[PDB]
RNA sequence: CCUACGCCGGCAGGCGCGGGUAACCCGUUGAACCCCAUUCGUGAUGGGGAUCGGGGAUUGCAAUUAUUCCCCAUGAACGA
C-alpha cells in the first residue's frame, strides 16, 4: 500500500471543514510516498488545488532567495517536521498539518476598493483556496521569522509553530496575524 | 565529554587575554600574527588533539606550543606559514607577533616615509596603496 | 497598525536611514524662514524614535513631539532626547491652546493622512482636521514646512486644497525633480 | 550484449540529442 | 526474447534492456538504493513498491544512464524502468494484464509512463536567456 | 542579547542532562541546547554519549539531523 | 556471485578500505602530510590525522571506476568551488604534486601501474584487492 | 454567526484591478436566499465560501 | 595554442614527451551547487572577508599607483 515516507498513515486523516475539504488533497488518492512529485501544477487554473498538501508546504518553503531551488533540503526539513511533531504527540502528524491550515487561514478580508486615494477598505470573505494558500504562507513564514537567528533548525521551527498552530495558540505568528486580518475585518467592514 | 577541572576561564598568552572555553584550533586565532591555517600547522605538530578546548590543557602543552611557536623552523613549520619571509635586516625566514607584528609594521612605514618613496607618503596620509578605482568609494572614514 | 518593537529599531539604527532623515531635516530647517536665523517653539509631527527631533535641538530649538506609533517613541525614550514626546494621532488635531508655537516641522510623515485604516472617518475629514487645527495652534505668521512621499499628483492637490480651505499660504518645494529615485516634496506653508 | 547494450544506449542518447 | 527501451527528461537518457532473467535491476552495475540523491530514492523505488516485487519475479532489467543532472536522471531511471515492465509484458505476456498495470501507473502518475513536454529551451537575441531581457535606467 | 551557551559542562547542568533528558516526549540536539543554556556543540556530542549510555532511542540520524528518543 | 565494488555503499567501502590501508603499514609517506590543503580552492586544513591514507584509498578506487586517466584527471576530479573574494565563485582544480605523489606511493604498492596508454590504471593485484575487501564490507551491508 | 455557503457563479471582477470575483450565493441551511458577494481571489463554480455574516451583503446598484 | 601523459615543485609554476589546423585530439567535455558523515552552536564568533604588512611564481621591452595568481598575518562595516 501507499505511506508517507514509508511509515506514516494517511488513511486516519479527516478533514473538519466542508468549505475547505475538497481543497486539500490528501485522503485517497492523492497519498503519495514523497512531496517531490516534479510534475506541473501551475498549468491553468485550479490545477494547483488537486496537488498534494505536503507538497504545497515543501515547494512553498524554498520561498527566500539563497534556497530558491535546494528542495531536498526542505524534503528532509518536512521529515524531521514530521518526526518532531510525532514525538511531541504522538498522533498521526498529518492531522495536526490539516487541522494547522484549517485553523490558520482568514475568514474575511481587506481590500482598498475606490480610487488611488481613497483608503476606504471593505472587509470582505475570503476565497477558499486562496485561505489555502494564505494559511500554507503564514505557517512557512512564521517557520522562516522564528528560525533566522536561533540554535533551533528550521524544521524544529516548522514542526513546533505547526503544533501551535494546531492548537490554536497565542505562540503562533499565523494565528497572530490570522487573528490581525479578522480584528481589522471587524474595523473596516 | 567530561568535566576538565584545571580549567581556566582567562588564558594570557603573549599579552592577549584569551577566551579559553572557545575551540583550542580558533582561540590562538584570536591574537595578533596567528590566523587559522597557522595555529592548526601548529598543533598538528604540536601534539594536541583537536577534539578538546583551549581551557582544557597542561601548561606543558602551553609551554610546547610557545616552544614551537617561537622556534618555528626548529619544529618542522617550514619558511612560508611564516608571517614574514625575508626582513630588511636580517632576512630571516622568522614567524613575527603581536607586539613586534605591530613594531615591525611601524618599522616599515616609518622606513618607508624616510625613504620618501610613493608607499611612504600614502601610509603617512592614510589612503589606498594598491592603486584603487575610488571613483565611487572612499565613503567611510573620510572627513 | 504599521510598526513594532523589531522594525522601530531597525530603522532607527540603520545608517542610511539617519543620513537621509537628517539630510531632509536640515532641508526643512533651511525652508522654515521663520526658525531660520532665529530662536524658536516647534512642534515635530510625526516625530517617530527623534532623528528630525534631534537636528531641531541642535540649532537650540524647543519641542514637542507627536507620533502614533508606541515602538518609535519607546525606541525614542532611549537617545538621550530634548523634546516632549507624546503619543498621539495627528489626525484627530492638534491638541494644545491657541498661539502655542512658532513652528511645526513633518520629516516624511503627512502622507499617512491619505490613508483610510486607523480611523473611521474620512481621510478627506482627517486632513481638513489636521490642518485646521494646526493653524490654529501655531502663532499668527507661523510657518509650517513638511516633508512628504505622495503617491500621486491628486495626494498632492488634495493636500494642497485642504492646507489652502485652512487658511495656509505657501507652496511646494520639489528638490532633484528630475530624479523620481531621489526627489523630495517640500510642503512649505505659513499661518496668516 | 553488456556491450551491446552499451551502443543501444549511446543510440538512444544520439536519437535524443537530436531530437 | 529481450525487450530494448528508453526514457527520456530535458537531457537525461535511460537506456533499459530487458529479458526472461532473474528479477535482476542493474543500473550500469549498482542497485536502486546506491544513487547518491536518497531521498528521491523511494521515487525510484515508486516502479516496486506500488506493483510489488512478485511482478518482477523473472525479468533481468539493464539500466545504462546518460547526460542530465542527478534528479533528471532518477526520473529517467523510473521512466524506463515502468516502460520497461510494461512493453515486455506488452510483448511477451497479454493485452490485459499489460493494461492493467498501465492503469495502476497513470492513475497514479501519468508522469511515470509519458514523456515530460517542456525543456530549456533555446534563445531568441535581446537578454540573458529567452523570456527576461537585459536592463536600462532613467533621468 | 548575549547567546553564548554553556560550553561545558557543569554540576546542575549535568545533573540535568541526566535526569531531565529521557521524560521530553521529544529528544533534540537544539531542543536539550535550547532548555538549559548549552550549544549545540556540547549538546550534540552529551546525546551522542547518551547514545553510548544506552537509555535513549536513536531514531533519525543524518548531518545535521539526528534524533533521538526517550524510551518506553 | 561474484561481489562488485560498484554493488557497495561507496563511501563506507572508503572508510573501510582506509582501514585496511592504515593495518598495511608498508607504503612510502610523504612529509607534507601535515602541511598542506588538497588544493588552492579550499581555505582551512583538513581535521584528518590519516588524511593521506583515505585520500589513497578513494583515489584507487576512481581509479578503479575508469581507467585511462592521468594526473591532470586526478587533479581535475578532485576540484571545487574557489570563492574569489567577493569576486564571485570559480571551479578550481586540485594540487598536481599531492595527487601525483599519491598515485607515485600507490605505484610503491604495485597498486597502480602505469600502460601504454599514457595514464595509469589499477593492477590486477589492485582489483583482486578491491573484489576482497568488497566482499569484506558486501558481507558487512548484506549480513549486518 | 459563522455561515457557510454554496458558490453558483462568477460574474465579473469588480474592483480597479480585477481583484474582486462575483459570486452568486446560495446557502447550505438549504434556504433559497441566493445573495451575490463578493471574493478576494479564485473561485470556480461550485465551491463554497465561509460568509462572517449574512446581513452585510455585495452592492446592489 | 587547446591540451593529455610522465618527472620536479608545501601553492602558484617549470622540464621532457604526443594528438589536434580540428563532432575526431583536449572529449566520455569526469563541474558547481546538491548529497552523506565530521566540527562549530547564535556572539561580530570560525559569518563577512574588505582594509594591509612580509614574501613566492608567472605574463611580458616595461608591474613602481599593489598586472595577475599563490602562501602567512590583519580582521573593519554589516544584526535584513
Amino acid at each position: 500500500d501507499i505511506k508517507l515516507f514509508g511509515k506514516w498513515s494517511t488513511d486516519d486523516v479527516q478533514i473538519n471543514d466542508i468549505s475547505l475539504q475538497d481543497y486539500i488533497a490528501v485522503k485517497e488518492k492523492y497519498a503519495k510516498y514523497l512531496p517531490h512529485s516534479a510534475g506541473r501544477y501551475a498549468a491553468k487554473r485550479f490545477r494547483k488545488a488537486q496537488c498534494p498538501i505536503v507538497e504545497r508546504l515543501t515547494n512553498s518553503m524554498m520561498m527566500h532567495g539563497r534556497n530558491n531551488g535546494k528542495k531536498l533540503m526542505t524534503v528532509r526539513i518536512v521529515k524531521h517536521a514530521f518526526e518532531i511533531i510525532h514525538l511531541l504527540t504522538g498522533e498521526n502528524p498529518l492531522q495536526v498539518l490539516v487541522n494547522a491550515i484549517i485553523n490558520s487561514g482568514p475568514r474575511e478580508d481587506s481590500t482598498r476598493i475606490g480610487r488611488a486615494g481613497t483608503v476606504r477598505r471593505q472587509a470582505v470573505d475570503v476565497s477558499p483556496l486562496r485561505r489555502v494558500n494564505q494559511a500554507i504562507w503564514l505557517l512557512c513564514t512564521g517557520a522562516r521569522e522564528a528560525a533566522f537567528r536561533n540554535i533551533k533548525t528550521i524544521a524544529e521551527c516548522l514542526a513546533d509553530e505547526l503544533i501551535n498552530a494546531a492548537k490554536g495558540s497565542s505562540n503562533s505568528y499565523a494565528i497572530k496575524k490570522k487573528d490581525e486580518l479578522e480584528r481589522v475585518a471587524k474595523s473596516n467592514r | 565529554l567530561v568535566i576538565p577541572e584545571k580549567f581556566q576561564h582567562i588564558l594570557r598568552v603573549l599579552n592577549t587575554n584569551i577566551d579559553g572555553r572557545r575551540k583550542i584550533a580558533f582561540a590562538i586565532t584570536a591574537i595578533k600574527g596567528v590566523g587559522r591555517r597557522y595555529a592548526h600547522v601548529v598543533l598538528r605538530k604540536a601534539d594536541i588533539d583537536l577534539t578538546k578546548r583551549a581551557g582544557e590543557l597542561t601548561e606543558d602543552e602551553v609551554e610546547r606550543v610557545i616552544t614551537i611557536m617561537q622556534n618555528p623552523r626548529q619544529y618542522k613549520i617550514p619558511d612560508w606559514f611564516l608571517n614574514r619571509q625575508k626582513d630588511v635586516k636580517d632576512g630571516k625566514y622568522s614567524q613575527v607577533l603581536a607586539n613586534g607584528l605591530d613594531n615591525k609594521l611601524r618599522e616599515d612605514l616609518e622606513r618607508l616615509k624616510k625613504i620618501r618613496a610613493h608607499r611612504g607618503l600614502r601610509h603617512f596620509w592614510g589612503l589606498r596603496v594598491r592603486g584603487q578605482h575610488t571613483k565611487t568609494t572612499g565613503r567611510r572614514g573620510r572627513t | 497598525l504599521f510598526y513594532d518593537e523589531t522594525e522601530a529599531r531597525k530603522y532607527v539604527r540603520n545608517s542610511r536611514m539617519i543620513d537621509i532623515q537628517t539630510r531632509m531635516a536640515g532641508r526643512a530647517l533651511e525652508l522654515l524662514y521663520l526658525p531660520e536665523n532665529k530662536p524658536c517653539y516647534l512642534l515635530d509631527i510625526g516625530c517617530g524614535t527623534g532623528l528630525s527631533g534631534s537636528y531641531l535641538s541642535d540649532e537650540g530649538h524647543y519641542w514637542v513631539g507627536l507620533d502614533i506609533s508606541p515602538a518609535m517613541l519607546d525606541e525614542a525614550v532611549d537617545r538621550e532626547i530634548e523634546g516632549d514626546l507624546l503619543l498621539g494621532d495627528m489626525g484627530q488635531g492638534i491638541p494644545f491652546k491657541p498661539g502655542t508655537f512658532d513652528g511645526c516641522i513633518s520629516i516624511s510623515a503627512v502622507q499617512w493622512l491619505c490613508n483610510a485604516n486607523k480611523k473611521s472617518e474620512n481621510p478627506a475629514k482627517r486632513l481638513y482636521c489636521f490642518f485646521a487645527s494646526l493653524f490654529s495652534v501655531l502663532v499668527r505668521g507661523s510657518r509650517a514646512v513638511l516633508q512628504l512621499y505622495p503617491e500621486n499628483s491628486e495626494q498632492l492637490e488634495l493636500i494642497t486644497t485642504q492646507a489652502t480651505k485652512a487658511g495656509f499660504s505657501g507652496g511646494m518645494v520639489v528638490d532633484y525633480p528630475n530624479s523620481a529615485k531621489a526627489k523630495k516634496f517640500y510642503l512649505c506653508l505659513f499661518s496668516g | 550484449a553488456a556491450a551491446a547494450a552499451a551502443a543501444a544506449a549511446a543510440a538512444a542518447a544520439a536519437a535524443a540529442a537530436a531530437a | 526474447q529481450s525487450v530494448q527501451v528508453f526514457g527520456r527528461k530535458k537531457t537525461a537518457t535511460a537506456v533499459a534492456h530487458c529479458k526472461r532473467g532473474n528479477g535482476l535491476i542493474k543500473v550500469n552495475g549498482r542497485p536502486l538504493e546506491m544513487i547518491e540523491p536518497r531521498t528521491l530514492q523511494y521515487k525510484l523505488l515508486e516502479p516496486v513498491l506500488l506493483l510489488g516485487k512478485e511482478r518482477f519475479a523473472g525479468v533481468d532489467i539493464r539500466v545504462r544512464v546518460k547526460g542530465g543532472g542527478h534528479v533528471a536522471q532518477i526520473y529517467a531511471i523510473r521512466q524506463s524502468i515502468s516502460k520497461a515492465l510494461v512493453a515486455y509484458y506488452q510483448k511477451y505476456v497479454d493485452e490485459a494484464s499489460k493494461k492493467e498495470i498501465k492503469d495502476i501507473l497513470i492513475q497514479y502518475d501519468r508522469t511515470l509512463l509519458v514523456a515530460d513536454p517542456r525543456r530549456c529551451e533555446s534563445k531568441k537575441f535581446g537578454g540573458p536567456g529567452a523570456r527576461a531581457r537585459y536592463q536600462k535606467s532613467y533621468r | 542579547d548575549k547567546l553564548n551557551n554553556l560550553v561545558l559542562f557543569d554540576k546542575a547542568t549535568y545533573d540535568k542532562l541526566c535526569k531531565e533528558v529521557p521524560n521530553y516526549k521529544l529528544i533534540t540536539p537544539a531542543v536539550v541546547s535550547e532548555r538549559l543554556k548549552i550549544r549545540g556543540s556540547l549538546a550534540r556530542a552529551a546525546l551522542q554519549e547518551l547514545l553510548s549510555k544506552g537509555l535513549i532511542k536513536l531514531v533519525s540520524k543524518h548531518r545535521a539531523q539526528v534524533i533521538y528518543t526517550r524510551n518506553t | 556471485p561474484g561481489v562488485t565494488v560498484k554493488d557497495v555503499n561507496q563511501q563506507e567501502f572508503v572508510r573501510a578500505l582506509a582501514a585496511f590501508l592504515k593495518k598495511s603499514g608498508k607504503l612510502k609517506v610523504p612529509e607534507w602530510v601535515d602541511t598542506v590543503k588538497l588544493a588552492k580552492h579550499k581555505e582551512l586544513a583538513p581535521y584528518d590525522e590519516n588524511w593521506f591514507y583515505t585520500r589513497a584509498a578513494s583515489t584507487a578506487r576512481h581509479l578503479y571506476l575508469r581507467g585511462g586517466a592521468g594526473v591532470g584527471s586526478m587533479t581535475k576530479i578532485y576540484g571545487g568551488r574557489q570563492r574569489n573574494g567577493v569576486m564571485p565563485s570559480h571551479f578550481s582544480r586540485g594540487s598536481k604534486s599531492v595527487a601525483r605523489r599519491v598515485l607515485q606511493a600507490l605505484e610503491g604498492l604495485k597498486m597502480v601501474e602505469k600502460d601504454q596508454d599514457g595514464g595509469r590504471k589499477l593492477t590486477p593485484q589492485g582489483q583482486r584487492d578491491l573484489d576482497r575487501i568488497a566482499g569484506q564490507v558486501a558481507a558487512a551491508n548484506k549480513k549486518h | 454567526p459563522i455561515k457557510l455557503a454554496r458558490v453558483t457563479k462568477v460574474l465579473g471582477r469588480t474592483g480597479s484591478q480585477g481583484q474582486c470575483t462575483q459570486v452568486r450565493v446560495e446557502f447550505m441551511d438549504d434556504t433559497s436566499r441566493s445573495i451575490i458577494r463578493n471574493v478576494k481571489g479564485p473561485v470556480r463554480e461550485g465551491d463554497v465560501l465561509t460568509l462572517l455574516e449574512s446581513e452585510r451583503e455585495a452592492r446592489r446598484l
